[PDB]
């Protein structure tokens, strides 16, 4: 979406996450990076 | 830029038919010299 | 090919031409960026 | 903290602070809309949200600009005039088709103050498709020129406009497009308080009079999110109290379900209670609710609320219930469309339609068993999200957008002043006891005993509690009332009559000077019965043209004239219709086509081959404009009427309702010999009927004391 780096914590992060378009908020961990022709695969194991 | 007509203000030409003006007219005007003249107000299409 | 015609007698034109964005097509025109260039057309000529 | 109000004012208007100063709403005067943004959110940086358009262009200063109606950027098979880059308020454009096309809808339309065009949508149609032309609503673009069976069309609005209605419509069996007609809405169009309750009751009464037998469930969901306010909840409580008494004013007591939600769903009244059908007990629960717990859990989790509605109607391995294929479900909810928790709520809606067996069949859609109505409370409204949740039924509206809450309370006291003319005519609900006279309740069987001439077996149609409409040539002046016996509803007994009222223009032997023995012009008659008919499951009337109940049965506005109804039921095309015939002591339907378009000429000239008419000079002398023509080979092989099916109704099935438009008169070729149907019919075997739109001043006079409500 943007480079940001402005931080501001919840005043610039909760208001973006609580917009009606935002569906999911996850915290994940990258397991395997698979380069495969047309689309690149990033396998993320869901922690919470 | 700031000069020129704004692009959102321009309404584009859209009506480009190959054939139109398929109408019936009856020459009910008073006949002078055996000739009836009907004046029609028609709207020209956007084709050049 | 979008051909722009300039049928003026002795007036060269400075024109900013822009392609509008459609989600059914994939070009350089996006939702947050306009695909507009400014060209110069000499009189009694055309530019593709 | 609160945002600073510097550099946020608008050129030519003021503003008001909502949500405790965390959102401003621009207030332009009447006739203007705030340029792009209607409201502004207070981001937590000290400055408000930027003046971003639908194209995300940064506008420096705001200004109230003028309201324009949406321009017609696409129109086919004709010419509209004048063409303009934009249309101001109170501008008028007119429509006119090419040669060989029929214009239906409003020919003269006017842009109103609410940014919408008046009247109905103008459509140029040739009558060559199984379905009619769905047309182009103003502001849309139609993709799909084929109007055959199983075809589809897709619609798209202009730039910066939100589609309301169905994006894709499909031609179904019977000549009716799926979904609803679209209409391009904007960020400021809203709805007037009169137009909200006018369309909402005309949808609701349709799924009430079929329940008429206790077999209807109504679900009530209310949004208690923090984006609405504590002051905007108690004004919505008093609105919902007026809704229950209007439903109970029809004699039907349904089962109610009260769930208020925010972050979590809270069930106050479940439909599986012994007191949920008592309409006065649920009203007592509505004052006892308190919204202090929903204010603590400020949020908009729409998906977890609809999962509680799914758990109320689902059965835990109960194994098909008795009302699984007979219960109408009505879901009513208010929201703002701004959901941020739980996820997409549309995935719960598709699980509900799968549980109710809706869309899982091609012969039985069952769309009348689930209606979903969504109301928009505030100016902060996502019109895309509220449109995808609501149902899309034909010629009907289910999405509403209003502002300031109090006007929505104004539509609920107005709807109880509005009286709906309930119509028990043309109602056939699918009961699993499908013997005849349940599928055709209106059909009368008339028997006239004559002295050694034989028995005259004619038919008729129940039009009221006292009158039976039939043909006039079944009776003569010599036939007395004790020798005429009429049977309805499959009953073994015969009902006795009072008088047979002939039309004053009927004269069967009025052309014997010209060599014509028969003359079936104005071949209609009424039979006033001696006893009043009691309405039940096997005896019900059939609706008639140009009445109050016919206007609501077609979902038309009440300002519909009688000439506008004749453009609707009998257009200048080939019209799909049906009549009732008796096949081996059992009643059956025969679907025919009414040749009213360009094939009306080929149908009417085949009357020369009739018996006695073989030497008639002018063919229009025996076929007056009081006639309709069915049967033949083009476009299909229509079944022909017998001599025993004479006097019956010519019915048009539209939107699960049955309207009579004609009375069966005479035929050229007798294909029925009371042995079978003659399996080799000729191609000119046409049948003629009496057009009911031409005998209206006689029908209005004889039925003036019947509570039918004929139009002026
Ligand atoms: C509510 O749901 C239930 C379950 O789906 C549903 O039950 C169905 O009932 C119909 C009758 O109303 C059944 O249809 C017939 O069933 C018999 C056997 O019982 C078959 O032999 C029949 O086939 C012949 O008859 C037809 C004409 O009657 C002919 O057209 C056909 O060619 C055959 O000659 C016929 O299928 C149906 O089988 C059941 N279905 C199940 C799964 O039990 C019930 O009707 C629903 N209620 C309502 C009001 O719809
Ligand atoms: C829809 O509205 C239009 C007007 O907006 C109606 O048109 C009116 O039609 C009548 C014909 O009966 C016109 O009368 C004739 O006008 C011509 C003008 O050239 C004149 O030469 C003739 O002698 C005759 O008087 C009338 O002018 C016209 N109205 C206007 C304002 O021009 C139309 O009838 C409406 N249709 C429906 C279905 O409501
Ligand atoms: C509509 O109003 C604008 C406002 O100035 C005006 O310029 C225009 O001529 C009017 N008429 C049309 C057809 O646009």
């Amino acid at each position: 979406i943007q480079k940001s780096d402005d931080k501001v914590t919840l005043e610039e992060r909760l208001d973006k996450a609580c917009e009606p378009g935002v569906d999911y908020v996850y915290k994940t961990r990258l397991v395997k990076v698979q380069l495969s022709n047309d689309f690149d695969e990033y396998i993320m194991a869901i922690e919470q | 830029d700031e000069d020129i007509i704004a692009e959102e203000n321009i309404v584009s030409r859209s009506e480009f038919p190959e054939s139109w003006l398929w109408n019936v007219e009856d020459l009910k005007e008073p006949p002078k010299n055996g000739i009836s003249t009907k004046l029609m107000n028609i709207f020209l299409k956007d084709s050049i | 090919r979008a051909v722009l015609y300039n049928y003026r007698q002795n007036q060269e034109l400075k024109v900013r031409v822009e392609l509008l964005h459609n989600p059914a097509f994939c070009s350089l025109a996006t939702t947050k960026r306009r695909h507009q260039q400014t060209v110069t057309i000499p009189p009694k000529s055309s530019l593709s | 903290g609160s945002c600073s109000l510097e550099g946020v004012e608008i050129k030519g208007g003021s503003f008001r602070l909502l949500q405790e100063g965390q959102a401003l709403e621009y207030v332009c005067p009447s006739g203007f809309y705030p340029y792009p943004v209607q409201t502004r959110t207070c981001r937590s940086t000290g400055s408000w949200s930027t003046l971003k358009t639908q194209d995300q262009k940064t506008v420096r200063k705001a200004e109230c600009r003028a309201i324009h109606c949406p321009r017609p950027h696409d129109f086919e098979n004709g010419e509209y005039w004048p063409r303009s880059p934009y249309y101001n308020v109170s501008d008028e454009i007119s429509f006119h088709c090419y040669d060989g096309y029929t214009l239906r809808g409003s020919a003269n339309r006017t842009c109103q103050v609410n940014g919408r065009w008046s009247g109905q949508t103008a459509i140029c149609d040739n009558g060559a498709g199984y379905c009619s032309n769905p047309g182009i609503p103003i502001g849309t673009r139609k993709v799909g020129s084929q109007y055959r069976l199983e075809d589809s069309v897709t619609y798209h609005c202009s730039r910066g406009l939100t589609l309301r209605g169905s994006q894709r419509r499909t031609c179904q069996e019977g000549g009716s497009w799926s979904g609803t007609e679209p209409s391009c809405q904007d960020s400021f169009m809203y709805d007037t308080p009169q137009e909200v309750a006018e369309a909402f009751l005309s949808s609701l009464t349709e799924t009430i009079e079929g329940v008429d037998a206790g077999s209807m469930n109504i679900y009530l969901v209310l949004d208690g999110s923090g984006s609405i306010g504590a002051s905007n909840f108690t004004g919505a409580k008093k609105c919902l109290v007026n809704l229950i008494e209007k439903v109970a004013s029809y004699g039907v007591k349904p089962r109610y379900g009260l769930v208020t939600y925010a972050t979590y769903p809270k069930i106050w009244v479940k439909v599986s209670e012994a007191d949920s059908s008592n309409a006065d007990w649920v009203t007592k629960q509505l004052n006892e609710i308190n919204y202090e717990d929903h204010k603590l859990k400020s949020g908009t989790n729409t998906k977890k609320a609809l999962q509680a509605v799914y758990s109320m109607m689902s059965w835990p391995d109960d194994v098909p219930p008795e009302g699984w294929n007979r219960t109408r479900h009505v879901i009513i909810l208010m929201t703002d469309g701004l959901h941020n928790m739980g996820g997409d709520p549309i995935t719960v809606i598709d699980e509900i339609r799968d549980l109710l067996y809706i869309g899982k069949d091609r012969k039985n859609p069952r769309e009348d068993y689930l209606d979903v109505y969504v109301f928009g409370v505030g100016p902060l409204v996502n019109q895309v999200n509220i449109n995808a949740l609501a149902s899309k039924k034909d010629n009907e509206q289910h999405v509403f957008k209003v502002k300031d809450m109090e006007n929505l309370e104004d539509v609920f006291y107005q709807m109880i002043d509005e009286s709906q003319s309930l119509s028990l005519c043309g109602m056939v609900w699918e009961h699993r006891k499908g013997t005849d006279y349940h599928k055709q309740p209106w059909q009368a069987k008339i028997s006239v005993i004559r002295p050694s001439k034989g028995h005259e077996s004619c038919m008729g149609a129940v039009v009221s509690e006292y009158f039976v409409l039939t043909a006039a040539h079944c009776f003569t002046v010599d036939d007395k009332e004790h020798s005429i016996k009429v049977s309805v509803g499959g009953e073994k007994r015969d009902l006795e009559i009072e008088v047979v009222l002939f039309h004053p223009n009927y004269n069967i032997n009025g052309k014997k000077e010209a060599g014509i023995p028969e003359f079936y012009d104005y071949d209609v008659a009424l039979i006033k019965l001696k006893n009043k008919l009691k309405y039940g499951q096997t005896i019900r009337p059939i609706c008639l043209p140009c009445t109050e109940g016919t206007t609501r049965a077609l979902r038309l506005p009440p300002t519909t004239t009688c000439q506008q109804q004749k453009e609707e039921l009998l257009p200048a095309q080939d019209i799909k219709a049906l009549f009732v015939s008796e096949e081996e002591k059992k009643l059956t339907r025969k679907e025919v086509y009414i040749k009213n378009g360009d094939k009306k000429g080929s149908c009417e000239r085949d009357a020369q081959y009739a018996p006695g008419y073989d030497k008639v000079k002018d063919i229009s002398e025996v076929v007056t404009p009081r006639f309709l023509c069915t049967g033949g080979v083009s476009p299909y092989a229509d079944p022909n009427t017998c001599r025993g099916d004479s006097g019956g109704p010519l019915i048009v099935h539209k939107r699960s309702r049955f309207i009579q438009v004609g009375v069966i008169s005479w035929g050229v070729v007798d294909v029925c010999k009371n042995q079978k149907r003659q399996k080799q019919v000729p191609a000119h075997a046409r049948d003629f009927h009496i057009n009911l739109f031409q005998v209206l001043p006689w029908l209005k006079e004889k039925l003036q004391d019947e509570d039918l409500g004929f139009l002026a």
